[PDB]
């Protein structure tokens, strides 16, 4: 049973910061690639970002300069560091682990910016 | 569009099925099981691709498809769109839009 674990959302005023984490738990296989994905009430999923084994690091225009992706290669986990925030990000996030197999996504991470 | 000479976006775009089978295709109605009340959008669906599939052919990438003329480089825009959509399995949607 493949789990992904992501925590480190909440409610934060206008300008602020947070780091997100998803830790992966199961079979990941060594070529893995994992990404962040918006969900606001009433849109689709909207990619945030991707990285893959390779260290490369894809964002879309949506946030650009403002999101960061980290890696543990010791752990193999992902960090999602959320900053300069503004309203326009007031969306659930999940998480998606293409690997080779089965993709397993996450239980969702309330982000919160408004004042 | 599970059968053998078969056309549609999943027939050509997801899972070619080869004029020449021999096998079976046996499917169920998870409404019980896939559907949850907001909407289990975990299961995703292409519906552009630059050419369609060859049989048992498997596309995980998840490219940007360039619907204009100007290259989207990994971003969605413009005649930019992601591959992936997500379905709304809900257990209130018609016998077709169940899962």
């Amino acid at each position: 049973q493949v789990q992904l674990q992501e925590s480190g959302g909440g409610l934060v005023q206008a300008g602020g910061s947070l780091r997100l984490s998803c830790a992966a738990s199961g079979s990941i296989f060594s070529p893995n690639t994992m990404g962040w994905f918006r969900q606001a009430l009433g849109k689709q999923r909207e990619m945030v970002a991707v990285i893959s084994s390779i260290a490369s690091t894809q964002y879309a225009n949506f946030v650009k300069g403002r999101f960061t992706i980290t890696r543990d290669n010791t752990k193999n986990t992902v960090h999602l560091q959320m900053n300069s925030l503004i309203p326009e990000d007031t969306a659930v996030y999940y998480c998606y682990a293409v690997d080779k197999s089965q993709d397993y996504w996450g239980q969702g991470t309330q982000v919160t910016v408004s004042s | 569009q599970i059968a053998p000479g078969q056309t549609g976006k999943i027939a050509d775009y997801n899972y070619k099925l080869p004029d020449d089978f021999t096998g079976c295709v046996i499917a169920w109605n998870s409404n019980n099981l896939d559907s949850k009340v907001g909407g289990n959008y975990n299961y995703l669906y292409r519906l552009f691709r630059k050419s369609n599939l060859k049989p048992f052919e498997r596309d995980i990438s998840t490219e940007i498809y360039q619907a204009g003329s100007t290259p989207c480089n990994g971003v969605e825009g413009f005649n930019c769109y992601f591959p992936l959509q997500s379905y709304g399995f809900q257990p209130t949607n018609g016998v077709g839009y169940q899962p």
